[PDB]
């Protein structure tokens, strides 16, 4: 929503 | 907003809707493009005029959603939820939330600000003294590989003094108007959006429910680690019946312990199961790491890499000196063509796992890139997280390792065993409080039980109820420890990651039966498995199209997320720990819950 979802990422 | 890209007119109707959907996803594959190319651009090279750029970017999709967002609402508000097209009322639903663009103007470019300054604060904070050492790689190798608890302290002080204090006051700002904007959503607070995605009424409890399954492992490991450190440190910055000091397990979060394996493998004399030394020698770089996994996957018969992902990624930080953000991330550009990942990779085992769970990430954009923009996502988030490390699971087996030219000894015995499984216990089951406690601390901020003034109060209350740990140094609320983990100033939801590591083993079971497999769990690898391969592909191209509880119950017959896989997988370990620990006398668990340990003579002073 609003912007592009985040980037996937490692924890 | 450009007039390509506003919405026209469509009837008030499924059909209408519909039309609605495509003429939405034409005009959305553009805007997604440019704010995620802005976005690339400033995290590849961090400069005020590409934070600008990504600004600008932002509101623009903010723009952009807002039009299409409040066209959905006025056409379909009180029919969309009676759709016959189930992922057309998925689709809809996605598009009338409008999250930050549901603020003002001001708000908006306030919003956007806060996380791009957030984001700069956290990539490019330095410990210095005067010359200076940043997270990756230089923090990160100290906290995995000195053993000097003066030094370890001098890194896990100064990386959380200097990322979280001067984030704090932007991370309140941020969230009060995240939740302004979910608000205006329908949602109590952001967290409740968040929790949202799980399409689960019972989420927090059936969380909870898995946690008590698990806390046993967790418990067990983390006495038998607390031991070997004790005869490492002594007993004046050891408490055998304390939390441990958060500085000594190998990762400047204490959320991974493998970087400790040498200190805690039971028997030195088998095979060395961790090959970083074996890739160094061995020459390994970065776009080996890299070519290895895209092999693993294509021997499943899913899809290899890209040109445009060898000719647009970032696989090794920088050497002309320029900041990055360092933490490893994938890339969807949206126009089904460019997919990237931004990695600093360094050449150890750990990172050749990072690898593979970063491509997993890659491989499932390939595979639902064909989807509707809005149905371009995992099943639920902590699917996308666990593709990359189920594969990874086969390829750390010292039979994978060994074909792979990584261990050159191979031994099926119990010894080996358990040595295997103690090394997975320290990558998997340490994280486990870790990954369950860190949004608890947000949810709880953004429902407005934990305010600033309990920001690190309430932080340490989790991390040494979850993980039994204690900062090295006293803390205060001037501190913001929190801030100091890259997902809370890059506002990355985290529980996505405890219902990965418990999704993984129910996947991995899965794919070992359907490869026809038959020994024990943690000795699978289905490597080359083609039957494995067209059961994961079918979960990838799924996207978020259908309810996670269906695609979970076509891929491993059950609808639920299940602890007995993982228990399955460990089964050996967890009675080998449990023994130990009782010969030991251990105390499991922190019953002094109050101790820290004291400050080395000589510290700060002796660092050089
Ligand atoms: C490492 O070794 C284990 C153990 O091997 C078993 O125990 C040893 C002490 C020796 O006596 C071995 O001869 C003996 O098999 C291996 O696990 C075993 O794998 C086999 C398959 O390779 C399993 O047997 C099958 O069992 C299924 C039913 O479960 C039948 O349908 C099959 O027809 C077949 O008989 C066996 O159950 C399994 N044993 C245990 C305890 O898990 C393991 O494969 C091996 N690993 C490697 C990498 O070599
Ligand atoms: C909160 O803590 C900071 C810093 O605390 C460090 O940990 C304490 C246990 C103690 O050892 C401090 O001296 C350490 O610096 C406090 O801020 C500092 O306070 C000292 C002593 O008054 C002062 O010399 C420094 O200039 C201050 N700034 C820094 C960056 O150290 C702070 O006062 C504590 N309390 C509050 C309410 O913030
Ligand atoms: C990093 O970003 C900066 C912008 O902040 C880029 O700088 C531009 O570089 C080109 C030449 O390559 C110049 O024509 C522009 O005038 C520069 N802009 C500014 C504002 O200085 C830089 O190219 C980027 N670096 C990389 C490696 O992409
Ligand atoms: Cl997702
Ligand atoms: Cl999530
Ligand atoms: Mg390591
Ligand atoms: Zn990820």
């Amino acid at each position: 929503q609003g912007l592009p979802p985040r980037p996937k990422i490692p924890p | 907003l450009d007039p390509g890209l506003q919405p026209g007119q469509f009837s008030a109707d499924e059909a209408g809707a519909q039309l609605f959907a495509q003429s939405y996803q034409s005009s959305a594959e553009q805007v997604l493009f440019q704010s995620v190319a802005a976005s690339w651009a400033h995290d590849t090279n961090i400069t005020a005029e590409n934070a600008r750029r990504q600004e600008e970017a932002a509101l623009l999709s903010q723009e952009f959603a807002e039009a299409w967002g409040q066209k959905a609402k006025e056409l379909y508000e009180p029919i969309w939820q009676q759709f016959t097209d189930p992922q057309l009322r998925r689709i809809i639903g996605a598009v009338r939330t409008l999250g930050s663009a549901n603020l003002p103007l001001a708000k908006r470019q306030q919003y956007n600000a806060l996380l791009s300054q957030m984001s700069r604060i956290y990539s490019t904070a330095k410990v210095c003294l005067a010359t200076c050492w940043s997270l990756d790689p230089d923090l990160t190798n100290i906290l995995a590989s000195s053993r000097s608890y003066a030094m370890l302290l001098f890194a896990w002080e100064g990386w959380h003094n200097a990322a979280g204090i001067p984030l704090k006051p932007l991370y309140e700002d941020f969230t009060a108007l995240s939740n302004e904007a979910y608000k205006q959503d329908g949602f109590t607070d952001t967290g409740a959006y968040w929790r949202s995605w799980y399409n689960s009424p019972t989420f927090e409890d059936d969380l909870e429910h898995l946690y008590q399954q698990l806390e046993p492992l967790y418990l067990n490991l983390h006495a038998f680690v607390r031991r070997a450190l004790h005869r490492r440190y002594g007993d004046r910055y050891i408490n055998l019946r304390g939390p441990i000091p958060a500085h000594l397990l190998g990762d400047m979060w204490a959320q991974s312990w493998e970087n400790i394996y040498d200190m805690v493998v039971p028997f030195p004399d088998k095979p060395n199961l961790d090959v970083t030394s074996t890739m160094l020698q061995q020459g390994w770089q970065a776009t080996h790491m890299f070519r290895v996994a895209e092999e693993f996957f294509t021997s499943l018969e899913l899809s290899p890499m890209p040109p445009e992902f060898w000719e647009g990624s970032m696989l090794e930080k920088p050497a002309d000196g320029r900041e990055v953000v360092c933490h490893a991330s994938a890339w969807d550009f949206y126009n089904r063509k460019d997919f990237r990942i931004k990695q600093c990779t360094r050449v150890t085992m750990d990172q050749l796992s990072t690898v593979h769970h970063e491509m997993g990430h890659i491989q499932y954009y390939l595979q639902y890139k064909d989807l509707p923009v809005s149905l371009r996502r995992g099943a639920n988030p902590g699917f996308h997280e666990a593709i990359g490390d189920v594969l990874a699971l086969s390829v750390s087996t010292p039979e994978h390792l060994h074909k792979i030219g990584l261990l050159d000894r191979v031994t099926n015995d119990t010894e080996s065993d358990i040595n295997y499984l103690l090394k997975m216990a320290l990558e998997k089951i340490a994280f486990l409080p870790f990954g369950y406690l860190v949004d608890q601390w947000r949810w709880g901020v953004f429902s407005g039980r934990t305010p600033p003034s309990r920001y690190n109060f309430d932080w340490w209350y989790l991390r040494t109820k979850y993980q039994g740990i204690c900062p090295p140094v006293t803390r205060n609320e001037t501190h913001f420890d929190a801030g100091a983990k890259f997902h809370v100033p890059n506002v990355t939801p985290y529980i996505r990651y405890f219902v990965s590591f418990v999704l993984q083993f129910q996947f991995h079971e899965a794919l070992c039966k359907e490869a026809g497999y038959e020994g024990p769990l943690h000795q699978c690898d289905i490597y080359r498995s083609t039957k494995a391969g067209a059961k994961l592909r079918k979960v990838l191209r799924a996207g978020s199209s259908r309810p996670w509880q269906e695609v979970l119950k076509d891929m491993v017959g059950l609808d639920a997320l299940d602890a007995q896989p993982l228990l399955k997988y460990f089964q050996l370990v967890t009675q080998w720990l449990q023994e130990q620990n009782q010969q030991n006398g251990e105390v499991l668990g922190w019953p002094e819950y109050q101790w820290h340990p004291p400050l080395p003579d000589n510290y700060p002073e002796g660092i050089d």
